């Protein structure tokens, strides 16, 4: 129910 | 089954793999460029992050709606939810063997070294997500130590604003409310990492910006459910 | 693997793994069903048949991806779309070897009988979109034989109205359209079975009545993109 | 492009 991450966690370097 | 495939056909095929929503595909793939033994760039840390993420997904989904089954509830529906939980545990087992075999030490900057540290964090709360009894209580510590090196690394060394920290935050947060019954350090963590960020924002430009208020509207999305 | 699992422990294990979305462990779990020897249930026909439609559907999704990526376009994007297609292959043919050994040869009711040589049809029509040249000129014949027996039974043994009878015409007609080259032969069939469905729903309950026109939809939407 | 059959043609029997 509660949210984590997504697996990337930004566009870029 | 990789080692006989350059490293960089593995990441490309990775790409496609993701393309074609093929996770296992591309968890594969992107396991063997591992295994090649250097480290790995950010591109490639987000790869082997959305390829396993993705397999875990769709096993925890599965174990969620095993599990509920058995709760209401022959042998068959246990038998299931434990070939599915066997099969989760070994994900987790590989990619925490991965971390350990050798990531996480040959990580020295601090955005390598968070990052394989909250994954650390992670892959110990999924296990802890299915464990029980005394092995839970050791899961549960394996993946707090993780968490917490990382938070430590991430307040010395990155600001407030930075995605990964703010993703560890948000992931630690989450262990805290639904794996170690700490409703109250969740919501107090949740709401002094999106209150530190915040006030940050204005260091920012329009593309990094973006970058960091997705994970703070999480951590809002979370103190709404909690509160 | 499943030789040492019961028949009925199988078939639930399907029904669970289907709830889960689990649908490479349901196929295994129904061809394990399928090779105890015994023929199978209406309800055991579909969970088949929903089994191993979803897993090749996700190869088929998967293939085309690669296809279209390959054909903008080293030799990474040809041997992955080579890899998901071998794979996409062997599902077909695992299929293809349930249903004969010995699913059709024991199939006497027509909605026996229909059912599997219409899903003989439907997986060397899978195999037909990724052959080419004159591989290709067999299978489509392989296709196109299932089909024409399923749909000389079809005509002879059930009303116009059949789920069984309009899913055959209905996908006869797709491979028409998009293996066979032949679009005025599906325009045509598509046509006709509607037609002759409409014609006969007087005859149905409530029930029965949207099994019949939820498969009449789809001939419509075919025609509504063909014409 | 096309639509194909769903899985299972029908609810029973
Ligand atoms: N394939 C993906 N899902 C991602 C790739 C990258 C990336 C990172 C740095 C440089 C180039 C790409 C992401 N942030 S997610
Ligand atoms: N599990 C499924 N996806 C289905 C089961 C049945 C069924 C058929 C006859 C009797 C009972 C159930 C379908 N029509 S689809
Ligand atoms: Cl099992
Ligand atoms: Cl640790
Ligand atoms: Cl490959
Ligand atoms: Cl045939
Ligand atoms: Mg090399
Ligand atoms: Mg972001
Ligand atoms: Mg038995
Ligand atoms: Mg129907």
């Amino acid at each position: 129910r509660s949210h984590s991450s997504p697996a990337s966690l930004q566009l870029g370097t | 089954a990789m080692g006989s495939m350059e490293r960089a056909s593995l990441i490309q095929k990775a790409k496609l793999a993701e393309q074609a929503e093929r996770y296992e595909d591309m968890a594969a793939f992107m396991k063997g460029a591992v295994e090649k033994g250097e480290e790995l760039s950010c591109e490639e840390r987000n790869l082997l992050s959305v390829a396993y993420k993705n397999v875990v997904g769709g096993q925890r989904a599965a174990w969620r709606v095993l599990s509920s089954i058995e709760q209401k509830s022959g042998p068959e529906v246990r038998e299931y939810r434990e070939k599915v939980e066997t099969e989760l545990q070994g994900v987790c087992d590989t990619v925490l063997g991965l971390l350990d075999s050798h990531l996480i030490k040959e990580a020295g900057d601090a955005e390598s070294r968070v990052f394989y540290l909250k994954m650390k964090g992670d892959y110990y709360r999924y296990l802890a997500e299915v464990a029980t009894g005394d092995d839970k209580k050791r899961i549960i510590d394996s993946a707090r130590s993780a968490y917490q090196e990382a938070m430590d690394i991430s307040k010395k060394e990155m600001p407030p604003t930075n995605p990964i920290r703010l993703g560890l935050a948000l992931n630690f947060s989450v262990f805290h409310y639904e794996i170690a019954n700490s409703p109250e350090e969740a919501i107090s963590l949740a709401k002094t990492t999106f209150d530190e960020a915040m006030a940050d924002l204005h260091t920012l430009s329009e593309d990094s910006y973006k970058d960091s208020t997705l994970i703070m509207q999480l951590l809002r999305d979370n103190l709404t459910l909690w509160t």
